């Protein structure tokens, strides 16, 4: 359609657009303090709309049909274990 | 030079906004059966090529599955993306 | 024919100390995925460190160093090139990729299972990978006589991803008093699990005899609506029993219920009086609720019951007004009856065999009370009704992982069509949580 | 060569899009790899578009002549009985 001549100047301040566009000097190892902070995120369960329209006590699982269940089998009694249940049944 | 789209990009997260546009193309994509025919795709691809190798299965899947999303998907959300663009860009 | 591994990763793990830092960093990285915020996410995990876009294609997180590259420029590519790192973390799904290989390493349980790394050794020895037949947990029911109504159901919880978690993770059995499958229904249940998931003339029937065997004593109708509730609130109660502190929780939180139950299928209707003057909202109600039974008189479409059980029905001075009933707050299984059969009070008994249209994915913010953004459900399950309110039968058909729909009728087990699939004549539908804006 | 609100916006679109397919496709890829892994003799389960056979390509057993061990009583019961059965079985 229309051309661009460029991003509005005014936008380009209040964001601080200009950056040097030779490579980043970020680490992702960075985020972890950030990360512990933070109580679990879903990718697309938004947390405000979670808390408007959902109990504050739900059980959620996000993509639950993403893949089959996680689960391995004891070797003693042949029941199926969650894998964050493996280590205290093994006693 | 040609990093505005990469400036674009940076505006559209800070201001909330990328936010939006990506998931409301994810609850259109998901709600027309477009996700769930891009993994039957991608499982018969899988068959075809005799093969799970992402680098091989990625180059025969993803042009279909570009072409696959619907006429109103597409224009809606590009629609969405341009009044959003409108707002920050000079033209000429 | 064998499938192979990643020979580079391999190679990597020939060192103990390199392959506990690989499983620190894909365990640090994955946790990152999980507890960033979406701006943080977008700009810290889905940017190229070399372009600078946002989701130029998946983007990548360096196993060795900080950098994140993009696919589509073949950013991260150059950077194993130039810098000899050729291991990436998808920030997308977390799965970890070999830049020399061209492609994931998918099947390395201790990867995908990595944060049980510190116990790998005890969990490989003392568990093993499920069988390739109970791995889906399909199995059949044998009607042992008018007990489809129960079966029905019991397949729509087995293939619940809410249940099946709750009970692989030992949650009940852990807590039980009575630790007994033909006294404890709940105990039933995990042994019905046991059966269909793990190991344990006919085959697999032990732990719904069991199930029977409970049922008796508590004791012995028809509608496979009635075993749902039955059931629930019996998982419920055995919730309620095994605590140290019935009374005293009840007191603190009452009508807040932690069990399985009541933290997944439980929502609440908000019934409500509006000033058609001025709006204002004098007065609501708030109920909870398990299920929605819906009327289907005289409709087509699933949305169109909703509509009508969501109608509203019959400043200066707020009090001479409307009546209106929505949802107050969701559940992360909405469960949906379609009422067929009536009752009349001659005796007499009809089944209305009206086709509901029901749809794969489900919005829900039209009927939620209050813009309410998009919240949408898939659908996993059907119970199917066929005859009549007495002498019929009912037949249960699952989605499971990949999008697969199977029909469970009795002891057959058959794959179907999602095409198939939706030409059922639904009486109960089970949605599960899948997106909410 | 010219860069629109067009052009920026479908490179955004095409952002959004290509990463969502990457995303699907390396999900089933890594699963499948798993499955055959795991399981180098795996097959499909059986698919009967005459809706006759079951999972394993086998037709519906007769409920009927099959008995079940009641372990109350240590008779065998016909199948399709045990429910009755029990009733009267357990109660004894
Ligand atoms: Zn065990
Ligand atoms: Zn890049
Ligand atoms: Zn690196
Ligand atoms: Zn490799
Ligand atoms: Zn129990
Ligand atoms: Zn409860
Ligand atoms: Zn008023
Ligand atoms: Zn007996």
């Amino acid at each position: 359609d229309a051309e661009i001549k460029g991003i509005k100047p005014k936008v380009i301040e209040e964001y601080s657009l200009s950056q040097g566009s030779g490579p980043s000097n970020d680490s992702w190892k960075s985020l972890m303090s950030s990360a512990k902070d933070t109580p679990l995120q879903y990718d697309h369960m938004n947390r405000e709309s979670l808390k408007k329209y959902f109990n504050p006590n739900a059980q959620l699982i996000e993509d639950p049909l993403d893949k089959p269940i996680q689960y391995r089998v004891c070797e003693k009694c042949g029941k199926p274990l969650a894998l964050t249940a493996i280590v205290d049944h093994l006693e | 030079t040609a990093q505005l789209k990469s400036q674009i990009q940076q505006y559209l997260v800070e201001s909330g906004n990328y936010e939006l546009i990506s998931n409301e193309l994810k609850a259109r994509l998901l709600q027309e059966g477009w996700v769930d025919k891009v993994k039957d795709l991608t499982k018969s691809e899988m068959n075809i090529n005799e093969s799970t190798n992402f680098t091989q299965i990625l180059s025969t899947v993803e042009p279909k599955a570009l072409e696959m999303v619907s006429d109103s998907t597409r224009e809606t959300v590009l629609k969405q993306i341009r009044e959003f663009l409108e707002e920050i860009v000079d033209t000429q | 024919a064998a499938m192979s591994i990643c020979p580079h990763i391999q190679q990597v793990f020939q060192n103990e100390k390199s392959k506990d830092g690989v499983l620190k960093t894909c365990n640090a990285a994955r946790y990152i995925l999980n507890h960033s915020v979406p701006k943080e996410k977008f700009l810290n995990t889905m940017k190229c460190g070399t372009c600078h876009e946002i989701n130029s294609g998946a983007t990548f997180m360096c196993l060795q160093c900080g950098f994140c590259g993009c696919w589509n420029h073949s950013h991260f590519l150059s950077h194993s090139k130039q810098i000899g790192h050729i291991f990436g973390i998808n920030s997308n799904n977390g799965l970890l990729f070999c830049f020399k290989c061209e492609d994931y390493i998918g099947n390395i349980d201790l990867i995908n299972d990595a944060i049980l790394a510190k116990y790998w050794d005890d969990v490989c020895t003392k568990t093993m990978v499920p069988s390739m037949e109970r791995r889906d947990g399909l199995s059949g029911l044998i009607n042992m006589g008018n007990t489809c109504f129960m079966s029905s159901i019991l397949q729509c919880l087995i293939h619940n991803p809410y249940f099946i978690r709750h009970s692989m993770s030992q949650i009940h059995s852990n807590n039980c008093k009575v630790r007994s499958p033909d006294k404890c229904f709940s105990c039933a249940l995990d042994k019905i699990v046991h059966e269909l998931y793990g190991a344990l003339s006919t085959n697999r029937q032990t732990g719904f005899i069991y199930l029977l065997t409970c049922a008796w004593k508590i004791n012995q109708q028809q509608d496979a609506h009635e075993f749902w509730q039955f059931i629930i609130n019996q998982i419920h109660q055995s919730y309620v029993l095994d605590l140290p502190n019935a009374k005293e929780v009840s007191r603190a939180n009452n009508k807040q219920c932690e069990c399985i139950v009541h933290t997944v299928f439980e929502g609440s209707l908000e019934s409500s009086i509006v000033c058609p003057g001025c709006q204002n909202n004098s007065k609501t109600t708030i109920d909870p609720f398990l299920d929605l039974s819906l009327d289907i008189k005289d409709k087509k479409k699933l949305y169109e019951c909703l509509d009508s059980f969501h109608k509203k029905e019959q400043c200066g001075e707020c009090n001479s007004a409307i009546k209106q009933l929505g949802i107050h707050k969701l559940p992360s299984v909405l469960v949906l009856q379609l009422k067929r059969f009536e009752h009349l009070l001659n005796g007499s008994n009809r089944k209305l065999d009206d086709f509901i249209e029901f749809p794969t994915y489900l919005n829900m913010k039209n009927y939620c009370s209050t813009k309410v953004p998009d919240i949408i459900y898939e659908l996993i399950g059907i119970v199917s009704h066929k005859g009549t309110v007495n002498e019929g039968h009912y037949i249960a058909f699952c989605k499971i992982s990949g999008g697969q729909w199977f029909k469970f009728n009795d002891s057959m087990v058959s794959s179907i069509s999602q095409e198939e699939v939706l030409k059922e004549q639904a009486y109960l539908l089970f949605y599960t949580i899948r997106q909410v804006n | 060569e010219t860069i629109t609100i067009d052009s920026i916006s479908n490179g955004i679109l095409n952002n959004l899009l290509t990463t969502l397919i990457q995303d699907i496709v390396a999900r089933e890829t890594t699963q499948q790899q798993l499955l055959k892994t795991r399981y180098p003799d795996l097959r499909s389960y059986y698919f009967d578009p005459n809706g006759s056979l079951d999972i394993n390509g086998l037709q519906k057993q007769q409920e009927s002549s099959q008995y079940i061990h009641c372990e109350n009583c240590g008779r065998d019961v016909s199948a399709n009985r045990l429910a009755a059965h029990l009733q009267r079985c357990l109660s004894r």
